[PDB]
């Protein structure tokens, strides 16, 4: 059903605008919203059911001090959506306080779009971890949505920040935002800028327009994640049916992503299964076994050979898995999307709950603990000081992520029949 | 030409004809024509058209003509005006329902089926089949607009609300009308929710 | 089911569900019928009988199960 | 039956002359009045039944200091009508006093045309709110008609003035004229120059010949409002049967207008129903629900699908409505008018009684109250001072429009079973 998309921060507004351009080019949509002469499919997931099928995206843009929003403005895709839901520092404290002072009218924008919608099923946050203006503001405002609407689902698209540390409060910003992602969000998809830049230098020799290329990558990711909804498929036409298979524990909602064609410039399903089982098709960088793996595929397949593919991949025993419990690898299939150029016809995408991300969390834990012991990298924000005199919110987040690391490592153990 | 004139210069033009008599006699009708009960009308069909259009067919036309005149009676009596304030509620409460009933009789039956009926009579290739396709419109248009069906369980409300258009026209008490009106209205809605199909247009209103 | 009231209700609800998106008119062949109401569930359907004897009453009951 | 049309003021004479050109081009009419070789329809609503069908419009032009009347003169459509009913400052007081001194001979022009007519059913005033020479004069003269003929209907075509305040007595002029519209008129159709200019900048990039374009718009409005009369339709061939459905309260006679094709440079009736239900097809700019909505349509329709359209729009429940009482949306249909070019074949027009206009009234109330408290924006007219020494006519109008605002807001309440 009806899901309202949230874009915020410089990075989040970038991939949100790119993804809306992707869905405008993808379906039979003009740059004005007009249904084209080649448009059928399910068109009410983010698309406003207008009379002449002006499929207006449910896209709420809220930031302050607009820079990239001007670049969004001089475009014909500012005529695709505008139900007047577009709204005009880089620290957690500054963004937090700026979100505090104007929370009411932007939440009125939220409420107007909410009652204007037929239903509400999820909040999709276009974001990046410590995204400058996105950080602080997004954690605050995410707390406002989670308090104000406890009956909805939260998926947060963000990337792991790698800017080669310059802001020195970035582990604090990511730590507090990660606390809010634990307690005010039900799904967080994070990706490594390092591994994506490695794949970009792998397939081609371009790494310099990294923003533009990464918009293509995560726009392919998000269109592939919603393709079973936006084109008539069979299952995971709800977000919640997709989320339920991944999560055995509502604090372990952090998923690894991989994509089977690394070049775009076909063959059977067993082959792409073996490809995706390799960790070099993964977009993300002791012993770690997955909790549950699920794959979406789109392309030209043999409908009987997918049975044979699962049969051979099983009897190969090409993976490990976790001691505690019967899960599986899970196959999901949908159509190859029409009305775009179709190169490398099989494109697969994987969502897996892996314990390897606890090491990445521990890296940020060690960075935060190091800068905390040194205590010269908070820069004494007055907004942070009046917000928290003792800075024990960071201590509480470090406690939360440590409890999650403990849950990760006891889930690696067969004693997750007992407590983790 | 006669069939087109039938449904357009009676069953508008005849509205004013009725309204002049609204505010009588057998000679008044003629001078008004040449300018809620009773009311004959007389006209002759020539013999090459009388061996297709029947004599009894006039008796069929009279039945529907009478009922439509009663609708125009109640409608025109309420189209002269625009507890003490309770009268204005009884205005909205009734003007609604009479517009719904009028919309039903006019649009849903007499404009759908008649436009199809001209498109169907042009597909008659002879004299005799033209009689048959006509009669298979007559005996069902005589049924669709209520003249033989549910005469005292739906139709009686249409009968009793025509006098409310007179009582409400005089006053231009009030609560003692809406208590009766909402009850018979609710009887009608709770019968029509199971409904032949063209009653669902006013089942909802 | 009382089997005199619910039969109208299932079809009314079904077409109203269909009106929200995707075939607000065109193809009135499926109509929810009734013979718990899940274990008394039926359906009304129609195919062109002289031009489809591939579908018979037998073929469509097999599909219905 | 026979309705006599009144055009007065610069703006009112403009759209009246344009509309008479519209009806001359519309029916089979020469620029001399001669019936043409393509002329059937009902031609006695404003058309004088001459012998050779010189369908002379019932058009009474009365003003003083003629400027735009000279532009009306050098035209062949001055030979369409002239039964000698054409007659040769911008404040309410000046226009009021000028209408006072010559009321007798222009009312003799009225009486001569009245007995010259077969019957009298309505006065249609071509006007604009605070139309300069129209204001004051029109309120005075409207009082003369309402006193002199209490058995007739008054419809006033006018537009809400937006000239970006320069006359500073304009809220006073509109306030007194609005008092006369409340107590001496039974129907007032007002339109926002702001929203019409917004639609003009929306469909095209022209806003500079705004007078010429707005003449086309309100001439389409008025021809569409009278099309069921001037071409043989079935109902609302009286004005009063049309007016009766809109009005539950004889002081709430102010209607909102919308028009379904916004471009002219077709499809089913459910679609235009959904279009007209959107507030962007409306020509006019807390919670506000309509009292009663009625629509006129002209075009190529399916006569069974209009039932299906009302059925689907009802079961969609795409609108709210008012607590107190059974009203409905009301459909009305007529022919698409022949003898003109027919582009965008469905053209719909809506009349609705909405409580949102009370906010517009309150805007003018706040403007009048502000200029009254400042008391430097009446300019001390001596005609106004001898007409009213205490200027309590403006106080009484403000009382009247406040009573109407109270009726509007209690009609928003379910307690309009009690008094409003």
């Amino acid at each position: 059903r009806e899901i309202i998309t949230l874009q915020l921060g410089q990075c989040g507004n970038q991939i949100g605008f790119e993804f809306w351009k992707q869905l405008c080019a993808e379906h039979g949509i003009s740059p004005e919203g007009i249904v084209e002469e080649f448009a059928t499919d399910r068109k009410d997931v983010f698309f406003y059911q207008a009379d002449d099928e002006h499929y207006i995206p449910r896209a709420v843009l809220l930031d302050l001090e607009p820079r990239v929003i001007h670049s969004i403005l001089n475009s014909p895709y500012a005529k695709l959506y505008n139900p007047e839901n577009i709204y005009l520092g880089n620290n957690w404290a500054s963004g937090f306080s700026q979100g505090e002072k104007i929370h009411e009218d932007i939440f009125d924008i939220i409420d107007r779009e909410a009652d204007g919608s037929d239903s509400l099923e999820g909040f999709v946050l276009c974001h990046s971890i410590a995204g400058g203006t996105g950080s602080g503001l997004g954690s605050y405002l995410l707390e406002r949505l989670n308090d104000r609407y406890p009956k909805k689902l939260v998926q947060t698209y963000s990337v792991f920040p790698n800017q080669d540390e310059d802001v020195v409060v970035q582990p604090y910003n990511s730590l507090l935002t990660l606390k809010r992602l634990t307690q005010n969000a039900d799904c967080v998809v994070v990706l490594d800028n390092t591994a994506l830049n490695r794949i970009a230098t792998d397939r081609l020799h371009i790494q310099n327009p990294s923003f533009s290329q990464i918009n293509q990558l995560v726009s392919t990711i998000m269109s592939a994640s919603t393709t079973t909804l936006r084109y008539p498929g069979y299952m995971n036409n709800d977000l919640i049916g997709l989320i339920a298979s991944l999560i055995p524990t509502p604090r372990l909602h952090f998923l690894m992503t991989g994509y089977t064609p690394l070049t775009t410039d076909k063959t059977t399903v067993l082959d792409v299964m073996r490809r995706l089982l390799q960790p070099k098709n993964v977009m993300v960088s002791t012993n770690h076994c997955y909790i549950a793996i699920l794959n979406i595929i789109q392309g030209e397949v043999d409908p009987t050979q997918v049975h044979k593919s699962l049969q051979r991949i099983r009897e190969r025993k090409l993976a490990n898995f976790i001691p505690w419990g019967p899960a599986s690898i899970q196959v999901a299939l949908s159509r190859k999307s029409p009305y775009l150029p179709s190169a490398h016809r099989v494109s697969g995408l994987m969502m897996a709950n892996h314990t390897s991300i606890s090491s990445l969390f521990e890296r940020t834990c060690r960075q935060y603990d190091k800068l905390r012991k040194r205590e010269a990298f908070l820069e004494q924000f007055r907004k942070e000081d009046m917000f928290k005199d003792n800075f024990d919110e960071m201590d509480t987040s470090r406690e939360i992520v440590q409890q999650l690391i403990d849950e990760y490592h006891a889930a690696t153990r067969p004693d997750y029949i007992s407590w983790g | 030409e006669y069939l087109q004139a039938m449904r357009n210069f009676f069953l508008d033009t005849m509205y004013d004809f009725y309204t002049s008599i609204f505010d009588q006699n057998v000679s008044f009708l003629n001078v008004q024509l040449q300018e809620l009960d009773g009311l004959t009308l007389s006209y002759k069909v020539p013999w090459p058209v009388d061996i297709v259009i029947s004599l009894e067919c006039q008796k069929i036309y009279n039945q529907v003509f009478l009922l439509l005149l009663q609708i125009k009676w109640a409608k025109y009596s309420l189209d002269v005006l625009l507890q003490i304030h309770r009268m204005f509620l009884l205005r909205v409460k009734l003007m609604h329902f009479v517009n719904s009933l009028h919309n039903y009789i006019m649009t849903r039956i007499l404009h759908s089926t008649g436009l199809e009926f001209q498109h169907q009579v042009e597909e008659a290739k002879d004299l005799d089949q033209l009689i048959k396709i006509h009669y298979r419109y007559l005996s069902t248009i005589h049924d669709r607009c209520l003249l033989r069906e549910k005469v005292s369980f739906v139709k009686e409300a249409i009968m009793k609300v025509l006098n409310l258009a007179l009582m409400f026209a005089d006053g231009w008490s009030i609560e003692k009308m809406e208590s009766d009106f909402k009850n018979c209205h609710m009887f009608l809605v709770t019968i029509l929710n199971k409904a032949f199909p063209h009653l669902e247009s006013l089942a909802l209103s | 089911p009382p089997t005199a009231v619910t039969e109208h209700d299932v079809n009314v609800a079904f077409q109203q569900s269909a009106h929200k998106v995707l075939l607000d008119d065109d193809n009135l062949l499926p109509l929810l019928h009734l013979t718990s109401g899940w274990a008394a569930l039926g359906l009304s359907y129609k195919v062109q009988w002289p031009l489809h004897i591939l579908f018979t009453p037998a073929v469509l009951e097999k599909y219905n199960v």
